[PDB]
């Protein structure tokens, strides 16, 4: 399974347009995973570690994108947040697992890395699974925005001031979400 | 919740100016900060706001590509930058603050509190201070009262303010508003209307002061003969 | 830009009478109005906010009303110190401003004239000035006359703020030349044309 094009990536998403890759039709081999030293975070819910290596699914899914250190905790069943309502959502009978480390030294910019993006303003609260990729501009107040940014008229996204220098919260981390399918296996461990 | 603004400035036409507004700590997380200006005897006109918790910054349709307005968060001051200056741009220029709440982002549009000002003059004279010419009391200024004055001639820049007998005289006094003439320099006039007995039996001495010359004269009117 | 029209421009009113003050915009701003007072010397204060909502320690007398692009400003009955400029502001722009300035009995101006000062020839440059005192209404209008020849130029005018005792205004016009031009001519005379006076009221002097 390809498990190094997500984790060992080059370029990692924002949490807004949050990247999928649907694993089927392999072999996964997660001890990889649980024996590397390089993750910040790695809680898996309704399921072993150990035992994955061991078990078969139907379909396997791996979502990725780009947060702060103070954010990871919203990446479980139950949270909320500017992240967990408006950017990436987990149910509440998740079953799968959520790995994350820092991202410093790739992620931040002197200047402040103005690339990776967050939703801050939104009407309504995600549903678990979904990505919302507009651009409208929100109406925070009584008067119509007309396209244009201006008084309680804000553009949807703000951009993470991604400075190296930031404090571990406010540093960049790389989350990697696995979603196992409890629905025909077509991945199974060694 | 105080606005302390920068003391004022003359600016040659064609430069750039900085005014700064300094706020009382914990402004930046609940409130904006906006500039309006007002040219000598006109309106206010806004200029732009700036929201230091997002980091986002909206300027007027006449001053976008010529003013820049920052905030900084470490010393709690916001700044205000005009590019190219002329005389149209001489004004007494405020910071302004407006709540905004800090979970919704919502602003409001009233101010509820503003700065003591900034008086920038764009013009290419220099500091003078000003010539104290008398008015003298005459038959062309008089049936029982008569008119003197001081004329506060060639001062740049503003402001000056004119007493007459160090205070003491107060009523009939008329302290006009200043005009900008040719030459680049200001020029004031202050009249006084007393009765006409008191021309030879009561002293009349204007003071005048220019704080940014440092000048501080009084003139004695006295009356004309034939 | 929407923009704001206050109407009237100026308002002649007594204490104890009512004031109603207009502002209408070009496009709906929905509540988001505030009414401003700026006595002359001083920064503006906030009076209404949202259209209708008094501030704090404001006085009862003062209300506002309106929605979308009509707002009015109404000052219950007037005091003495309501008499002053009045904005209406939108979340970007501010008004043109109202005047509210204190009706009064028409006054003619007492015209004086002051030739100019040994000290200020001895500099080289010469000034009359031209004095008007305690006149209303405000509108008046100073001609320069150098040997009957009108003088355009060379003069500056300026009204003061209307007096808060008598409620009238003054004027002060400076006819400046240079000392060379000054003795050239002989007569130099002021023209004062007012409601009060009903003939164009000239002093004069021969230097
Ligand atoms: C990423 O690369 C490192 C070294 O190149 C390797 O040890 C690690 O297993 C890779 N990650 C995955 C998920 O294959």
């Amino acid at each position: 399974c390809p498990f190094g094009e997500v984790f060992n990536a080059t370029r990692f998403a924002s949490v807004y347009a949050w990247n999928r890759k649907r694993i089927s039709n392999c072999v996964a081999d997660y001890s990889v995973l649980y024996n590397s030293a390089s993750f910040s975070t790695f809680k898996c819910y309704g399921v072993s570690p150990t035992k994955l290596n061991d078990l078969c699914f139907t379909n396997v899914y791996a979502d990725s994108f780009v947060i702060r250190g103070d954010e990871v905790r919203q990446i479980a069943p139950g949270q909320t947040g500017k992240i967990a309502d408006y950017n990436y959502k987990l149910p509440d009978d998740f079953t799968g697992c959520v790995i994350a480390w820092n991202s410093n030294n790739l992620d931040s910019k002197v200047g402040g890395n103005y690339n990776y993006l967050y939703r801050l303003f939104r009407k309504s609260n995600l549903k678990p699974f979904e990505r919302d990729i507009s651009t409208e501009i929100y109406q925070a107040g009584s008067t119509p925005c007309n396209g244009v940014e201006g008084f309680n008229c804000y553009f949807p996204l703000q951009s993470y001031g991604f400075q190296p220098t930031n404090g571990v919260g406010y540093q960049p981390y790389r989350v990697v979400v696995l979603s196992f399918e409890l629905l025909p296996a077509t991945v199974c461990g060694p | 919740v105080q606005l302390v603004q920068s003391g004022a400035e003359v600016k040659k036409p064609g430069s750039s100016v900085k005014v700064s507004c300094k706020a009382s700590g914990g402004t930046f997380s609940s409130y904006t900060i906006s500039w309006v200006r007002q040219a000598p005897g006109q309106g206010l006109e806004w200029m732009g706001r700036i929201i230091p918790i997002l980091d986002r910054v909206m300027y007027a349709q006449k001053f976008q590509g010529r003013v820049t307005i920052t905030a900084d968060k470490s010393t709690s001051t916001a700044y205000m930058e005009l590019s190219s200056l002329r005389s149209e741009d001489t004004a007494v220029y405020y910071c302004a603050r407006r709540a905004i709440d800090s979970d919704t982002y919502v602003e409001q549009s009233h101010f509820d509190y503003w700065g003591q000002g900034t008086l920038v003059t764009v013009s290419s004279a220099s500091t003078r201070g000003p010539s104290v010419f008398p008015l003298a009391p005459s038959s062309k200024s008089t049936g029982g009262t008569a008119a003197l004055g001081c004329l506060v001639k060639d001062y740049f820049p503003e402001p000056v303010t004119v007493s007459w007998n160090s205070g003491a005289l107060t009523s009939g006094v008329h302290t006009f508003p200043a005009v900008l003439q040719s030459s680049g320099l200001y020029s004031l006039s202050s009249v006084v209307t007393v009765p006409s007995s008191s021309l030879g039996t009561q002293t009349y001495i204007c003071n005048v002061n220019h704080k940014p010359s440092n000048t501080k004269v009084d003139k004695r009117v006295e009356p004309k003969s034939c | 830009e929407i923009v704001m029209t206050q109407s009237p421009a100026t308002l002649s009113l007594s204490p104890g009478e009512r004031a109603t003050l207009s502002c209408r915009a070009s496009q709906s701003v929905s509540s988001y109005l505030a009414w401003y007072q700026q006595k002359p010397g001083q920064a503006p204060s906030l009076l209404i906010y949202d259209a209708s909502n008094r501030a704090t320690g404001i006085p009862a007398r003062f209300s506002g009303s309106g929605s979308g692009t009509d707002f009015t400003l109404t000052i219950s009955s007037l005091e003495p110190e309501d008499f002053a400029v009045y904005y209406c502001q939108q979340p970007l722009t501010f008004g043109g401003g109202t005047k509210v300035e204190i009706k009064r009995t028409v006054a003619a101006p007492s015209v004086f004239i002051f030739p100019p000062s040994d000290e200020q020839l001895k500099s080289g440059t010469a000034s009359v000035v031209c004095l008007l005192n305690n006149f209303y209404p405000r509108e008046a209008k100073v001609q320069w006359k150098v040997d009957n020849a009108l003088q355009s130029g060379n003069s500056q005018e300026s009204v003061t703020e209307q007096d808060s005792k008598d409620s009238t205004y003054s004027l002060s016009s400076t006819l400046t030349l240079s000392k060379a031009d000054y003795e050239k001519h002989k007569v130099y005379a002021c023209e004062v044309t007012h409601q009060g006076l009903s003939s164009p009221v000239t002093k004069s002097f021969n230097r």
